[PDB]
Order: C-alpha cells, then structure tokens, then sequence
C-alpha cells in the first residue's frame, strides 16, 4: 500500500452506573482511586467501554486486566464549571509521559473523572477523560500494514498476559520497560478500538514515548483485537521533536459536545 | 403440583440464546452479560432509555424482568439522564402491559428503584416444556416493550 495518513479513533466511551454516585455519597459522609475490569472481548460503538459501578473503589487482584483511574470531586458547580479542563488533562498527560519514559508503557493508559456531587437536588455532574499525548505539531503515517492472526503462538502469548502493552524481542513478549524498549523489534497493543485500520488515540502515547526513548526510522506496532481486525503497522512520526506536549483526551457527552454529563436522580 | 422446574443452571444454559435473539431487537443500544442474567440498554422512545435486567427468581422458579426508565434531557450544553418514576397510568402509556402488571418498588439495598414485571404466573404463561423455556418466555414477555419485535 501507499504511505497513508494514520487516523485515530477516540480511546473509550464511559458508562457510569447510577449505583456509582450513591456509593460516592455513602463514602463522602465518613481524591479517590477508581478501578475497573476492562472488557476487551466486547466493545461498544467499536471502542473500549470504561464501566463505573459502585464497587469502582477497590482492587480484587494482586488473572483479569484492571485499569486504575482517579476521581476528584468538587464542592460547588462553581469550582467544577470554573476549572479549565485543558490544563488538567495536560498536566495529567505529562505525569503519564514521565511514567512511560521511566517504567513501562502500560503505566501511560489511565482515566480521570471530575465530578460535582450535588446532594441538594440529588443531581450528578461528571466528565471523564483518558489522556492521549503527542509532541506538538506531530503527525503519523502508515508505511505499510499486515493482517495479524491470533491463531499465531506469538499472539496467543500476548493474550495470555495480563497487560495491554508489551514488546517482541526475538519472538517472546516482555514488559515494555524503557530498557527493553530499545532493542524491541515491535510493540504490541490490546487496542481500545475495533475500527478497521484505525487504532486508539491512546496509541500516540506509545509512539511519543517509544520514540523519545529509542528514536527510530519507523516504529512497528501490532494492534491486537478480539475482533478479526487485528493488524500490524509501520508508522512514521513526522515533525515531532517539539519540547511542548499537547494532550487531548476528554470524552464527548451525549449531545456530541465536549461537556460533562448529568445523571439526574430527582425521583429517588 | 405444577410449578417451574427451571433450575438456575438450566436457566443459565439458556441465557446465551436470549442474548443472541435479543440482539436482533433493533432497539438495543447495548447488552452486558452479568451474573445470572443480562443487562440491556435500550432505546424505547427517542428520549427514553430503557435499563432492562433479566434475572432468575428463586422463589417462583422462573426468569424475571426488572427495569427502570431514564429520560434523555439536556441541561444547557450538557447531556443529562434522569430516573423516571411514572404513575401506573403514565407507565401504561409507554408500554404494552395488557394482561400483565408491573409494581414500582425499591432495589435490594433501598438505594434506588426498579419496575418489576410481576412474575408469579410466569410459568402458567410460558409452558410445560423446560426446553426453550427461556425462548418462549422472552418471545412473549418482550412484547411489553415492543409489539413489533420479531424473535
């Protein structure tokens, strides 16, 4: 195929159960870490689903892939409505950028909820975002891509692991550690997307990091999918060495607009 | 003494099917497998989200449906989802209860609510055969939300 633009699909879609904002109040009367077991075998609208129940406040493992996000709650609609998200997501990005550079690639994927639990009218305002960072004015393009097969032992190996990101060094996977990320043939990713040939915005994180650590000509990544759409692509990072970090990542509410979402509980 | 012979096990052997044909139902926005049941997100009306739960009742030994309605209201530039508690008159408007009956009560831990389709006579309704029990059930019961859904 021909050098093509590399399009990215939004990283996730939130589904916060009402049983969440109750558990909140129960606890608010006596910032917290939210946890969720990622379902990768079935997306919705072709993207990962971040599900937030009431028990989204405790780890059940040391078997299944748990994502750790963070929720900060505000006191008034003022402190909430008046707090520029861009800076928030930005800062959240830089933390993650750092964590990837010095530890493992998995440590870059995370989510953030800013919520205003108004007990007065028993309404709830929240907004979730899953950081996607890239060096300003950076662009990507696929040189070529091949169809990955999961019936491959190599894939079966990534599947068995309990991580979303990993490496291939000789045909055997391995923690995407800054060091291992310098002689690694390619990176593997349990994509949070099912759109044909369109990986999740969260891929940029893998790129931005993998690059700033082990600069290369091209970067081969293998997007693994429960679907039949798995594929391996040769990516090219153009124009990006800029020091400043640009981070997008907020989900769009049901109106299509980039605003929070309200879960009204007036009846109860 | 007739009564359902449907075992929770037998009920679970049949849930995947209910899930399969329930996918054909074009109103379905989503379908989560949950423990001993299925939880669908449905678009009942163009501003009414139907949170539907299918579980297995241990008292009467039949499959049951508890749900609850949500209205898609828009505050300003923000999308809101609000729980609805309608009168049985209001409720009987947006559904097709007919000979059936639903009672609005509270959830296990009295945190919120659910509409419960009374399940007592469920068995005298579906039939003798434990084979396809969940099919004949959902086929008929589902009609309470859409007369046109063909299973």
């Amino acid at each position: 195929m021909m050098v093509s633009d590399l399009k990215f699909a939004p990283s996730f879609q939130s589904f916060v159960d009402s049983s969440f904002f109750h558990e909140l109040s129960r606890l608010k009367l006596d910032e917290k870490a939210l946890y969720t077991q990622l379902d990768l075998n079935q997306f919705t609208s072709n993207v990962l689903a971040i599900s937030l129940r009431d028990d989204s406040f405790q780890k059940p493992d040391n078997h299944n892939i748990i994502l750790k996000g963070y929720l900060l709650n505000f006191n008034t609609i003022e402190l909430f409505k008046n707090c520029n998200k861009i800076q928030f997501i930005k800062e959240k990005g830089q933390e993650l950028l750092q964590r990837g550079l010095e530890n493992d690639l998995n440590e870059i994927i995370s989510f953030y909820m800013i919520s205003f639990a108004d007990l007065k009218k028993y309404k709830f305002y929240y907004w979730i975002c899953m950081p996607s960072f890239q060096s300003d004015g950076a662009t990507y393009q696929i040189i070529s891509s091949k169809v990955i097969a999961s019936d491959s032992d190599i894939s079966v190996s990534f599947i068995k692991q309990n991580v979303i990101i990993a490496c291939v060094i000789s045909g055997v996977i391995q923690k995407a550690t800054p060091d291992n990320l310098k002689v690694c043939e390619k990176v593997v990713f349990k994509d949070f997307s099912h759109l044909k040939d369109i990986p999740s915005a969260v891929t940029k994180n893998i790129l931005t990091v993998w690059s700033k650590l082990s600069p290369r000509e091209t970067y081969t990544i293998c997007f693994l999918r429960s679907d039949e759409s798995s594929f391996e692509a040769e990516i090219i990072i153009n124009n990006g060495n800029n020091p400043s970090l640009k981070v997008s990542g907020w989900e769009k509410n049901g109106l299509g607009k980039l605003a929070p979402k309200s879960i009204d509980l007036s009846s109860l | 003494p007739l009564g359902s012979m449907l075992t929770l096990p037998e009920y679970n052997e049949q849930i995947p099917n209910v899930r399969s044909l329930l996918t054909k139902w074009a109103k379905v926005e989503r379908i989560q497998d949950v423990q001993d049941g299925l939880q669908l997100d449905v678009r009942l009306k163009t501003d009414t989200l139907l949170e539907l739960h299918i579980y297995y009742d241990h008292v009467y030994h039949v499959p049951s449906i508890k749900f609850r309605l949500w209205s898609l209201d828009t505050e300003e530039d923000i999308s809101s989802l609000r729980l609805l508690t309608l009168s049985d008159s209001e409720l009987r408007s947006i559904l097709n209860l007919g000979t059936f009956s639903v009672t609005l009560s509270t959830d296990m831990e009295m945190k919120s609510v659910y509409y419960y389709i009374n399940n007592c006579d469920t068995d005298a309704n579906v039939g003798s055969d434990v084979e396809h029990y969940l099919t004949r059930w959902i086929s008929l019961y589902i009609r309470i939300f859409d007369l046109n859904f063909v299973p």
